[PDB]
RNA sequence: GUCUCCGUAGUGUAGGGUAUCACGUUCGCCUAACACGCGAAAGGUCCUCGGUUCGAAACCGGGCGGAAACACCA
RNA sequence: GUCUACGGCCAUACCACCCUGAACGCGCCCGAUCUCGUCUGAUCUCGGAAGCUAAGCAGGGUCGGGCCUGGUUAGUACUUGGAUGGGAGACCGCCUGGGAAUACCGGGUGCUGUAGGCUU
RNA sequence: GUUUUAAGCAGGAGGUGUCAGAAAAGUUACCACAGGGAUAACUGGCUUGUGGCGGCCAAGCGUUCAUAGCGACGUCGCUUUUUGAUCCUUCGAUGUCGGCUCUUCCUAUCAUUGUGAAGCAGAAUUCACCAAGCGUUGGAUUGUUCACCCACUAAUAGGGA
RNA sequence: GGGCGGUACACCUGUCAAACGGUAACGCAGGUGUCCUAAGGCGAGCUCAGGGAGGACAGAAACCUCCCGUGGAGCAGAAG
RNA sequence: CAGUUUUAUCCGGUAAAGCGAAUGAUUAGAGGUCUUGGGGCCGAAACGAUCUCAACCUAUUCUCAAACUUUAAAUGGGUAAGAAGCCCGGCUCGCUGGUGUGGAGCCGGGCGUGGAAUGCGAGUGCCUAGUGGGCCACUUUUGGUAAGCAGAACUGGCGCUGCGGGAUGAACCGAACGCCGGGUUAAGGCGCCCGAUGCCGACGCUCAUCAGACCCCAGAAAAGGUGUUGGUUGAUAUAGACAGCAGGAUGGUGGCCAUGGAAGUCGGAAUCCGCUAAGGAGUGUGUAACAACUCACCUGCCGAAUCAACUAGCCCUGAAAA
RNA sequence: GCUCUCCCACCCGGGGGGCGGGGCGGACUGUCCCCAGUGCGCCCCGGGCGGGUCGCGCCGUCGGGCCCGG
């Protein structure tokens, strides 16, 4: 019968990385966070005010609220079978952006660039991502010499 | 015979501090309060007002902050005074108030709020917290950022404060550390401050140094007397700072004659020369070794 | 069945900066000699090794020895 | 090339010993009437400017430590799945696919996304 | 209808430690009912630390000489005649300690039969092999299994069902 | 098995936990039923343990002074 | 929409590893000045000199870690994969503001190649029975000497369920059921019981006075063997070698000092080279001693071997019940 | 485009070297330097490597174009 504390089993988790102790650098704060952006959550042991509970360290959600020093956020969780949609209020230190949406926002623009162009040309340019196909037949030139014969080594006791 | 404490196992477990703290010019615990904007403001910048004291110079700059390093809008040096006619005692309290005025109406002459929002023309010494004007574009504010100078009671920084305020900037302050504050009964005079502004405490040396002795009047007044400045010329300039020479606030940065682009710093000794030095030293040590003995 | 003390001159035995009594026993003191009584001897791995210590036998265990204990309810 | 305020994890930027430093600059330096403070005008605060290159300064140096990246160690150690595969058991081989880390040997030693004054 | 009191609504406090919160000391060998093999006391099962038995290695003892007989510090196994551990089956009942009487069985052999080695001259004695057909007693004290002692003898070996 | 003996009967800290989270036994090593007008709330100013070299009585260890000094000290209690 | 995969992205401190890196544990030497002592030691003193044992500093070395860590895998955990998006005008605001700044909310218009792979009809809303005594295996794992013992995590089964195989069997291996004809297979098996080799089956090891014979499984070892079959490393091969029907071993001396008597036949530092195919002051018998003998090492006659070591495979001893 | 080795020369065919050789500026360190080693900038020449692309002719298909076309 283990305990039900706030910070059970977080010896290594809220700890600072090696040789990165000390002062929180000042480009963590003055970044801007709108509503609708997608955010991952990483804990931190310096500023004890406004920590998340230990079961959110790694999850990723979106914003619904902005406060004076915090943003509200909507995440998902799995409790004994079902999935709950719960919302918290997290200070800024414990929070980063997620770059997962960005290669999509670079491919919406690239596709609409590849569509506005060459539609008036009557061209049919491929739009779907297609998985890595099986590779093509190709020649191999051995100019001159022969392949190098291998030999399995005879055993000797190394130790 | 004691243990060397700067071992390999001292340099492995040694996280360095920040560069501006190693070069000790700054404070990050005093910045973090001053510089951040509240997140419900959404890219509304937070103006701060830098004041720097150097042993021969005064600097007064204005800057907000970004992620690319905090960015200047309007600078005001204290050696652009001898344009106007103050050549000596370049760093006293008087030029600390004259620079903050040159900054103030420089910025108002870069935004277009000159005739509106004058500020104080006379020099009195009392509180002139400038209130905003209805209908017109609102006032301008900027918070102070002194830094590493103990703001006790009587600092030259506050003279630049009173100058930019009376120029028209709206800076929050309270008259508790100004020259003229009674630390036993808590009242405040104006004329003691105006006796400290125009240069009368600087002047009184035209007695305590002009009578009691005459040898030290030339040991430490050797540039007033060279520029022919008497101790009664403590005089107004501010109509010259006011009128029209902020149409060159920047002095019109001067053009640049083409430089020869010559170098004054010996370049880095390369690899294929550091691999060659120790072959010289090993052959010289063996030809000065086997010959001798 | 195994847990609780404690081991120290020859005898037995008092107690973080020295190894102490009482008796055992050699020489010397009063006396008329005698007894009683008195004063100076020898005597020490304070159980055998390692650490705390500036200095530990008295602090710490691991260990070997002895004695005094305990095992209940078909 | 320098001064002011910075950015990024803040070391490619640190530490130790050497050396050259033009002009503008930064600084040690000259001092104690001015309600700035101390047991102490050294530190802090102010008023200054005769005089000069040690300075967290600036730049280069060390068959340097340190750090930052690359090979070796190694398809080794480990490992998701499977077998009426061995073996008395301990544990080890195979198919299937994933796959590290030191020692050791090499190269690098501040970019400045930065705004204002400035080797100009 | 008026004044006293009480009842009202809101916020703190007066505590329940078996801590989501009853107000509570014993025994029955005179004993009774409802049930349980979910849960003990016997046997039997799987296990073998403890008990019992047997190996390897070879520093020494053995007047001398490692191994005729013995074996230190170390190490590999079997046996269920000791005690423990566990709780699978039976509590709408499997009659629970010893002894008397009575058949059979195993061998890890005390004696007898046939044979080897000795620090075996003979006489005595210790050591091992094939081997369980045949034997292994009479008595005092104790409820005794166990013990202890007096005699005889070829020998007074050890156990299970 | 019951009993005598204990609290795993409400809480927290490391471990078992098999690299998110969750997770048992009479499994381990440990603690609590409090304390404080400051040991709470702001601001200025300083930097610790240990170590060296010295200095009258001063010794292993009193105080002073200089240098090195990434936490080796401290933060009321258990441990991170 | 998914108990799944790909392409982008962040998260984690386990197995491994590492002390020449911190926190703790630990072995042995090497250079130094003493950094200090207990004793030698010369000393009226010393870090003078000291043997040092010893701790002290520096470079090195042997092993370790659930409540220690620089690094750091495998599986694994969330998000995103376009119309609920993009892009253009404009409006309101009493919050925010130097500047219609900064945001948010609103009226409008324009843009579909449906923007990874594979498979499938989905969505919500009521009332409610039975149950809350659980068990086994593969791996992973804590206490315990161990248990067909006790206690947890991932998936799967018996319970709820039969069928062919394992002689027999609640869980193992195949496989999941309407009543029936024909065919073929799975795990398994084919001398007879008992359906199937009544093959001209193929290549080899093995003899037991206790042979031996198929997952869970009903039993057994360390050590041994000139029993045999393979193998491995160097040292003797037409270098008559590797066994023996074989021709013989001491004129100095009869060693030195030696035993009473010993010449090798007894004791001792020793142990040689001198016609020497041959030294040994004898491997040895003998004799009171020698005398007389043979031999270590060497000299004659014929047509292919030795020393250890893997227990390397099977076989045996090791190996005692009612 | 970058520039290692067959080999090239200083030196004893090889190591060392290689991208070499020529002219000019400035910098460089141990040695007395000569040295030679390097080395940046500027210019010229030689040398092979490496494919892209533009192109060529020739060989190579019981080839391809309703099995081109007369
Ligand atoms: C209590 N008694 C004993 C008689 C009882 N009525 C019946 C009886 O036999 N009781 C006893 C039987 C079993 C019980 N017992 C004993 C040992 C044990 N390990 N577990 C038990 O439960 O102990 C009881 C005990 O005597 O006290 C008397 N008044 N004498
Ligand atoms: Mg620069
Ligand atoms: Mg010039
Ligand atoms: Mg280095
Ligand atoms: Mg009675
Ligand atoms: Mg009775
Ligand atoms: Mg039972
Ligand atoms: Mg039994
Ligand atoms: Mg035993
Ligand atoms: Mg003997
Ligand atoms: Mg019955
Ligand atoms: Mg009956
Ligand atoms: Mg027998
Ligand atoms: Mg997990
Ligand atoms: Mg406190
Ligand atoms: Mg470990
Ligand atoms: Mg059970
Ligand atoms: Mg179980
Ligand atoms: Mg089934
Ligand atoms: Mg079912
Ligand atoms: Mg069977
Ligand atoms: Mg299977
Ligand atoms: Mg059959």
């Amino acid at each position: 019968t283990n305990t039900k504390g706030k910070r059970r089993g977080t010896r290594y988790m809220f700890s600072r990385p090696f040789r990165k102790h000390g002062v929180v650098p000042l480009a963590t704060y003055m970044r801007i966070y709108k509503k609708g952006d997608i955010v991952d959550i990483k804990g931190m042991g310096t500023v004890q005010k406004g920590m998340p509970h230990k079961c959110y360290h790694g999850k990723t959600g979106r914003v619904y609220n902005v406060t004076q020093h915090a943003v509200g956020i909507v995440v998902n969780k799995q409790v004994k079978g079902k999935i709950l949609a719960k919302r918290i209020n997290v200070r800024i230190e414990h929070i980063k952006h997620s770059k997962s949406r960005d290669s999509f926002l670079k491919r919406v623009k690239e596709n609409d660039q590849k569509k506005k162009e060459a539609k008036e040309k009557g061209t049919w340019v491929q739009l779907k991502r297609q998985p890595a196909p099986p590779r093509e037949a190709h020649f191999v030139r051995t100019n001159g010499k022969e392949p190098e014969l291998l030999e399995p080594i005879p055993y000797e006791f190394m130790a | 015979f004691v243990k060397v404490v700067k071992n390999k196992a001292y340099f492995k477990r040694y996280q360095v501090k920040f560069r501006r703290r190693r070069e000790g010019k700054t404070d990050y615990y005093a910045r973090k309060r001053l510089v951040i904007q509240d997140k419900n403001k959404y890219n509304t910048p937070k103006y701060r007002m830098i004041v720097r004291v150097t042993n021969r110079d005064i600097i007064c700059q204005i800057a907000y902050a970004r992620i690319e390093g905090d960015m200047i809008v309007c600078a005001a040096y204290a050696h652009e005074l001898p344009k106007y006619g103050v050549k000596v005692g370049l760093t006293n309290y008087a030029a600390a108030y004259c620079t903050g005025l040159l900054l103030a109406r420089r910025l108002l002459n870069r935004f277009g709020m000159d005739k509106i929002y004058e500020g104080q023309v006379e020099v009195t010494g009392d509180e002139y917290n400038v209130e905003s004007i209805d209908g017109q574009p609102g006032a301008f504010t900027c918070y102070l950022d002194a830094g590493l100078a103990r703001t006790t009671t009587g600092n030259k920084v506050f003279g630049a404060l009173k100058g930019a305020v009376d120029g028209g900037l709206s800076i929050p302050h309270s008259t508790k550390r100004f020259p003229g504050y009674d630390s036993e009964s808590k009242e405040f005079n104006a004329e003691v401050h105006r006796k400290h502004i125009m240069g009368q405490n600087v002047a009184d040396y035209m007695r305590y140094l002009m009578e009691e002795d005459e040898d030290a009047y030339k040991k430490q007044f050797s540039q007033y007397i060279k520029n022919n400045v008497t101790p009664d010329m403590m005089e107004e300039m501010y109509k010259k700072a006011h009128a029209a020479i902020r149409e060159n606030p920047v002095y019109e940065k001067k053009p640049k004659r083409e430089v020869k682009k010559k170098r004054w710093n010996r370049p880095k000794m390369s690899l294929a020369q550091k691999k060659d030095r120790v072959a010289q030293k090993k052959a010289s040590f063996l030809r000065a070794q086997e010959r001798a003995a």
